[PDB]
């Protein structure tokens, strides 16, 4: 059955999703260092927002692997 | 050789050119308030280089219009 | 790089064992503002004062929520803890906000801070209202600018303030609120 | 260099601007501001006002264990350093027309 | 059996659309740290905003979402 | 499968648009009213490309 | 399925421009309109691409 | 199908420069008339490489 | 013999989320150097919240290598 | 024997991840620059941070590299 | 002899790596123009920060090569 | 000779590493223009790094000209 062989192939291929939302969190939580170096007294609060957006953005990695899960054991 | 923004790149400083923007912003006031902005834009002074201490020529300044545009 | 630790508080002890006794030390332009941006408050909750100041007069020292200053880079806002900033504006529209007034001051240039205490102090050159600036004169004025580029690189950049100058009041009394 | 005639008519910020790049074809690391401070009718305590020069002195005054003016934020066109040495003309500039306005209604 | 295996194949080829979506996601709240970094006292309404933009950007998400979901049972 | 890939994009230009968006408002917020509302005409008008990228990936199914 | 990729690229070219719309309408809002004449000139010199990438499709599938 | 992913690239490239254009209209709205006349001498010569991946995929399935 | 030579194919390009991730991980850095090159006095908090990006950024790597390595031994 | 030919191809499309960490470290070196051209000073502790920063994204190319030679002869 | 075939494809799947660092390097020595442009009085330790930028992200094109190498002659 | 076709596709796959590079030299000679923008006076220095530059990432163009000639002919 080939059936599963292309399932592991899409297990593998459906994984390469996390490149843009991994480039995305970086990106963010680089704009976190020069926006707490904008101002300092505001450092806890752009961290607590860096969270609510990594909190936000991870749910794209939550979709993708439950996705992937749906692929391999579905 | 002078690197920066483009007055400063022209030789102009600062002074000249936000004098320069003031004075242009003068030129386009209305008349019951031009009359009045040119009094608060007329220059009356002189000046003398000293090459030893007391020796030197002078040059005088008696522009009621406004701030030298030209070279300098 | 601190090699001569300079101050008001320094001044007088350099300055009493070389200037005869009957002489007081001279005294120093920081004695004449209490406001610093060292010395922390000024905020508490939106109100900030903004200190609006020309050369012949000041227009402005009582505290509005929200300014708008028109820096070279574009219009930014500035609120009561904002950035420290050290702006320079282009020839464009100051307006204060301390609710629902609004009073609109279009500046010629000059700088505008912020400072880390959050008291911004914009500091202009000529500070004409647009209720007494005519809309003739300024196209008037363009119309034979945008018409000379001669080979003077100091009348280029003339030209060129005078340019963005006229353009920028053109643009900001004709779209007025 | 001496300026003369400085109270003809009345004081603008265009003179003492012109001044204040009379001073500036010089080309030191500081100034020094010798007038009379207005305080009252009575009295005329005079002030020392210092101007420094922007990549010579300013920077270099404004450093305890790193810098000081690294938290404001430059919004200039161009880089630190050639907006500061605009600002240390305004500053001079402003100063002088101060200084030459106390000391007339001194 | 290549009529369930192209199914698995071309989903985890489909769920790779979730990685721009991301890195939207990120590049938006990045902008909201160096928003709330210049002036933080709009940062209530600036991420309301990007809440704002962060729901009508997740809605392709789940446009893709529907489309995986789509093609690998109906 | 292959066909849904545009969504990568337009939803990368989702986000920057709605990123520069913050940007616009945190220079000026008193305008952000007509931001917004050209945030969503740009946002509606990329959802062109979007939906035309989602069609596509019916029409090839059902067509 | 592998021709309709190149949407991405416009949708985020048009995420990109309506961005910029956004932050350029900040910067100076009394031009909200012009700003917008020029978004609009780059946006429909821009669906040549879209027209583009939307009719190799149905040049390959029905012709 | 292969060949037209190459269309993406000239999108994004274009909306780069047309938001490009958007801000330096709000920089300064004088030399606007130069900005579109180096702006459309830019688009076309991006739209060669563009007409150039289309001359590939118009070889390729006919020649 | 398609199957297990499958799992090969598939959790070989399963891991170009790894790209993404190292590329937001450069802007990170990067952003790192330029808010440590704007006040040079807050370079040891942010570089630890810039450790703190690192070590929640490098959730969705290790994501990835958990299917990878659920492929390849699971 | 397609069970050790898949492999190359999979290895071939496993080492893609070896993109985007370049362009990461690029933009970082790059940052990097333009963050020592602002202020010379600081030059020093900015390529300490560049340097922590390439050691902490160079494992995201040495765990490319792992994954590939976990997948070409294991 | 789907060996010596998988071999050159994965080759041709190897070498789109290089596309990473092309872009990595084009940015990071735009990006020493830039900090070269802000103040030229720096431009000696700036290119000598450039070119060790420059060997430190080849370093991921010779991965590149590297992998190249070892799925094309073994 | 299905090495001989896959020697083509290869081949085809090979080059799309030029797109990476003709991206970082489009930013690199970008950024060339703004600084040339920036100080017209140093208009002949800044166009002397960028073909060292230029060189340094046309290294990589023929990089993956090195291994496209190396599948299609050796």
């Amino acid at each position: 059955s080939v059936l599963a062989a292309s399932k592991m192939v899409g297990a593998g291929c459906a994984t390469i999703a996390l490149a843009g939302v991994g480039a995305g969190l970086g990106v963010m939580f680089g704009s976190l260092i020069n926006g707490a170096a904008r101002n300092p007294n505001i450092a806890k609060q752009l961290v607590g927002y860096a969270l609510l957006g990594f909190a936000l953005t991870e749910s794209i990695a939550l979709f993708s692997l439950l996705v992937v899960f749906l692929i391999l054991f579905a | 050789a002078p690197s920066g923004p483009f007055y400063r790149v022209a030789g102009m400083s600062y002074l000249r050119y936000s004098n320069i923007c003031a004075d242009l912003l003068r030129n386009v006031l209305k008349e019951p308030f031009k009359a009045k902005a040119q009094a608060r834009q007329a220059i009356h002074f002189r000046q003398a280089p000293y090459v030893d201490g007391k020796a030197g020529a002078s040059k005088v300044y008696e522009l009621e219009n406004g701030i030298p545009k030209t070279a300098n | 790089e601190a090699a001569a630790p300079a101050g008001p508080k320094e001044f007088t002890e350099v300055w009493n064992k070389k200037a005869p006794s009957t002489l007081i030390v001279p005294e120093f332009p920081s004695n004449y503002t209490a406001v610093k941006a060292v010395g922390e408050g000024q905020v508490h909750g939106d109100a900030f004062p903004v200190n609006f100041y020309t050369p012949h007069s000041i227009l402005s020292q009582a505290q509005k929520d929200t300014v708008v200053l028109p820096g070279v880079d574009g219009y930014f806002g500035v609120k009561a803890s904002h950035v420290p900033t050290i702006a320079q504006l282009k020839p464009g529209v100051v307006e204060l906000h301390s609710g629902a007034e609004s009073e609109k001051f279009f500046v010629s240039g000059g700088f505008a801070f912020v400072h880390p205490n959050g008291v911004t102090d914009i500091c202009v050159l000529e500070a004409a209202t647009l209720d007494q600036v005519d809309p003739a004169a300024v196209k008037s004025a363009l119309a034979a600018a945008s018409a000379a580029q001669p080979t003077d690189e100091f009348e280029q950049a003339a030209n060129r303030a005078a340019i963005e100058l006229y353009s920028a009041l053109e643009s900001a009394v004709e779209a007025k609120a | 260099l001496a300026i003369a005639d400085t109270y003809k008519v009345r004081v603008t910020f265009g003179q003492a601007s012109l001044i204040v790049e009379e001073l500036i074809k010089h080309n030191p690391q500081s100034y020094q501001i010798l007038f009379n401070k207005f305080r009252s009718a009575i009295s005329f305590k005079p002030t020392v006002a210092t101007i420094l020069s922007p990549d010579l002195l300013e920077k270099q005054l404004e450093d305890v264990t790193g810098n000081s003016l690294d938290a404001y934020d430059i919004e200039a066109s161009h880089e630190r350093s050639d907006v500061l040495r605009d600002l240390t003309e305004f500053h001079l500039g402003v100063t002088l027309y101060n200084a030459m306005l106390e000391n007339n209604c001194s």
